RNA sequence: UGAGUAGCGAAAGACGGGUGAGAAUCCCGUCCACCGAUUGACUAAGGUUUCCAGAGGAAGGCUCGUCCGCUCUGGGUUAGUCGGGUCCUAAGCUGAGGCCGACAGGCGUAGGCGAUGGAUAACAGGUUGAUAUUCCUGUACCACCUAUAAUCGUUUUAAUCGAUGGGGGGACGCAGUAGGAUAGGCGAAGCGUGCGAUUGGAUUGCACGUCUAAGCAGUAAGGCUGAGUAUUGGUACUCGUUAAGGCUGAGCUGUGAUGGGGAGAAGACAUUGUGUCUUCGAGUCGUUGAUUUCACACUGCCGAGAAAAGCCUCUAGAUAGAAAAUAGGUGCCCGUACCGCAAACCGACACAGGUAGUCAAGAUGAGAAUUCUAAGGUGAGCGAGCGAACUCUCGUUAAGGAACUCGGCAAAAUGACCCCGUAACUUCGGGAGAAGGGGUGCUCUUUAGGGUUAACGCCCAGAAGAGCCGCAGUGAAUAGGCCCAAGCGACUGUUUAUCAAAAACACAGGUCUCUGCUAAACCGUAAGGUGAUGUAUAGGGGCUGACGCCUGCCCGGU
RNA sequence: CUACCCUUGGUCAGGUUGAAGUUCAGGCUGAAUGGAGGACCGAACCGACUUACGUUGAAAAGUGAGCGGAUGAACU
């Protein structure tokens, strides 16, 4: 369930500003709260969080040659923790 | 009573109110309140189904008990009030037991003044007891038609009714209509007339006024098209043009008479009106 | 000028609408109508 | 085809520099102009990525385009306290059983749902290209859980808790008045700035004088004639009109929160080509006038002005054993970008239209009117010439002054303030701003009330004289033409959205008639409803239409 | 959209007039006080009387200048 809670993390410059604190993020699945967001991340990261902060993403419109749709709507969480650090790249 | 107002307006011309000197307490007793939302003559339809009834001043509705039950227990006048939704006056009373409630108001009644109800109770104003112990003569008012289900008859402001007779188990009555009736003489009243005398004697004087008091205008049937009323126009003013004056749904209108046959009470009116 | 139809999402969804279409007969009778045409919207 | 014709959608721009293949149209600068009870600043609906950065110039943009609300690529919305849900109910909608009905189905009880109302815990500063009461710093508050504990003592009771039990409260209209505070405005000015090159002056020109929630203290007035006893919300007694605060509520003020933040200032940068900031310094006074904000508090009136929960109390009744305090912890979902009196909403358009609420500076004034300005915003998405006829909008005009015309249509004239004067008629209120006359600038004396106030002084002068200037003194803008006599309708009101606003409709008043209550009347096949939680001083229908004086003859016909 | 209604909210710069009532004075009327009204004049706001313009419109009902109501049978 943990594994299945976080999908990917996001590299923007944003983001990685926010890294330079202790702040990571990641976008979940659409269905979870914030504090299996919470739980999830400690079990995974082996970390101590300190809160979490998340928005909503809407669909947006966009085009492939005459083909108009949507993206897929999303969940992002912002992770500020209080001991330990996540290794990435 | 009735104090006339000076015509520094032409609105105001021949306006007429009367003064509230009977009334001794300006506001109602809060248990007794109840809200009364508006139906502007709209059935559960939601179809209108009485004509001229439209928006006035918000009312909230005072609980007037016409059965007078409690017996054997004296209550005490406290106040005379205003009432929104009735042309008389009522009064509010407190039972020896710490009760209140409302009753409407009779003539000559006061402050302090001590009233009863029951088979036993005295004959004076404010008093409720069975026809069958009311000597004849005397004048009433708030009468039952079934025992036990409260006062329907002789209750707006000056309305009094007068007991005549005595049959078996019926009794005979004069009301304030002039018609003669008989009324089961298990059914109670109470002693006196109803007060307020001078409701009838104002002059409403503006327009204005009777829209506060929920009352949509009135257009006469002749100045209509035909496809609306039977008096629906022709050219210019014009007279009935018909055997007899007729209502907006094409019915005779003036003399004809609508009571329906072969009622129960047919046999209990001796004499109707005049 | 005020001109006809001014918007308003409540109004809309409840005037319109599947729940309200659904809880009438003659509301699922346009509901079948729109399906056997293929309608991509149904209300 | 009409034809290189009509149009290019309200308005002020000029020049220098830059970039580019290309510039009236893009960027930067200076000057000029327009709005400013708003073309300024906030919040709703509605829209739905239009938001930001880099790149682009085929189509869109009424011209051009290097630009863009357009095309491509990549980004951007952070909440225990803000607005909703896990709270409450109104109208209304649904409704287990139930009533009615060719079928389909209609109604309705308990109960639910449903804000436009009631309840409800967070403020100051910093920071980005794009979010902020949400992120960061500082300081708070509100629920819930577990530990550490004084008080807890059969759990009847006792502290405790306690009812689908009782009582209170929440809880309410419209108008007017006199106040208390505070916000904001104005003038001296306690410290900052700089001191002029066109004649002159220097006691002179310009400006700032701030700062939260929470916590502690006290407090300007307001209401209750208050405060005990015995008995069944009520009845008897004592101190009473004291209001002393006895009580209850109450705007606001002082401390600290804050030797902090920010700050008219630079005066400190090696630098962030010296910009910006490492860094180090600083002021927090007294006057005047004062709300449209903070009480339906108080007085008056008739048309007599929601509910439910949260909340406070006394209980039947129950149980170890529950109290505050300290220390730790825990606190979900939805919205959050941007436009928003509009180039993004409703009008097919980058459309002279329509769109709820909030804030509201100076001079002048009664004013949110009028003219010029502030804070802030904007120069309107075709231009350059020439100054033809004709059309539109605007100014002036000799002599005459309605001769024009269906008709003084349109225009002209009156207009603010102060003083004097005011008819017929009348329902005695009015008519009335009737008509008709006169005055107004600036300076200096004398007086001189409100006396601003300690006071002439503050300030209108309260007023009289004596002077000066012009064609003209409310020197601009804005601000009733009036009178006489007849129709019609008493009056304020209403009407043919889009050729008729009226003498038409309403109306207060009058009169006739039906209706004794499961009323008559009306909707419905019925059930069920309105009438009305009303009861002949009431309710439905017809005609007439304030008020005054009146309302004749005919009952053969329908 | 529009007509009527139901529940719950909101808005109306300023000036003018001076009803009941009350208090004194005179001998029933005079002065103070008071603050009524589908009252008056006039912005916001609501309307739509006259006129000019527009009539392949800026607009499938508008604009400019005057104009009616403006505490109420008000407007929203």
């Amino acid at each position: 369930e943990a594994r299945d809670i976080l999908k990917r993390p996001v590299i923007t410059e944003k983001s990685s500003e926010a890294m330079a604190e202790d702040k990571y993020t990641f976008d979940v699945d659409t269905r979870v709260n914030k504090t299996q967001v919470k739980m999830a991340v400690e079990e995974i990261f082996n970390v101590k969080v300190a809160s979490v902060n998340i928005m909503n993403y809407k669909p947006k419109k966009k085009r492939m040659g005459r083909y108009q749709g949507y993206t897929n709507k999303r969940r992002k969480a912002i992770v500020t923790l209080k001991e330990g650090s996540i290794d990435l790249f | 009573a009735i104090k006339k107002y000076k015509p520094i307006t032409n609105g105001r011309r021949n306006m007429t109110s009367l003064d509230f000197a009977e009334i001794t307490k300006t506001t109602p007793e809060k248990s007794l309140l109840k809200p009364l939302p508006k139906k502007a003559g709209r059935n559960n339809q939601g179809k209108l189904t009485v004509r001229h009834h439209g928006g006035g001043h918000k009312r909230q509705y005072r609980v007037i008990d016409f059965k007078r039950n409690k017996d054997g227990i004296n209550a005490k006048v406290d106040s005379i009030q205003y009432d929104p939704n009735r042309s008389a006056n009522i009064a509010l009373v407190v039972y020896a037991d710490g009760e209140k409630r409302y009753i409407i108001a009779p003539k000559g009644l006061e402050v302090g003044q001590i009233v009863e109800s029951g088979a036993e109770a005295d004959i004076k104003v404010g008093n409720a007891l069975p026809l069958q112990n009311i000597p004849v003569g005397t004048v009433v008012h708030n009468i039952e038609l079934k025992p036990g289900k409260g006062g329907q008859i002789a209750r707006s402001a000056g309305a009094s009714a007068q007991v005549l007779g005595k049959e078996g188990k019926y009794v005979l009555i004069r009301l304030r209509s002039g018609e003669v009736r008989m009324i089961l003489s298990t059914c109670r009243a109470t002693i006196g007339q109803v007060g307020n005398l001078q409701h009838e004697l104002v002059n409403v004087g503006k327009a204005g006024r009777s829209r506060w008091k929920g009352i949509r205008p009135t257009v006469r049937g002749s100045v209509m098209n035909p496809n609306d009323h039977p008096h629906g126009g022709g050219e210019g003013r014009a007279p009935i043009g018909r055997p007899s004056p007729m209502s907006p749904w094409g019915k005779p209108t003036l003399g004809k008479k609508t009571r329906r046959g072969k009622k129960s009470s047919d046999k209990l009116i001796v004499r109707g009106r005049k | 000028v005020k001109r006809t139809y001014q918007p308003n999402k409540r109004k809309h969804s409840k005037v319109h609408g599947f729940r309200k279409r659904m809880s009438t007969k003659n509301g699922r009778k346009v509901l079948a109508r729109r399906r056997r045409k293929g309608r991509k919207v149904l209300s």
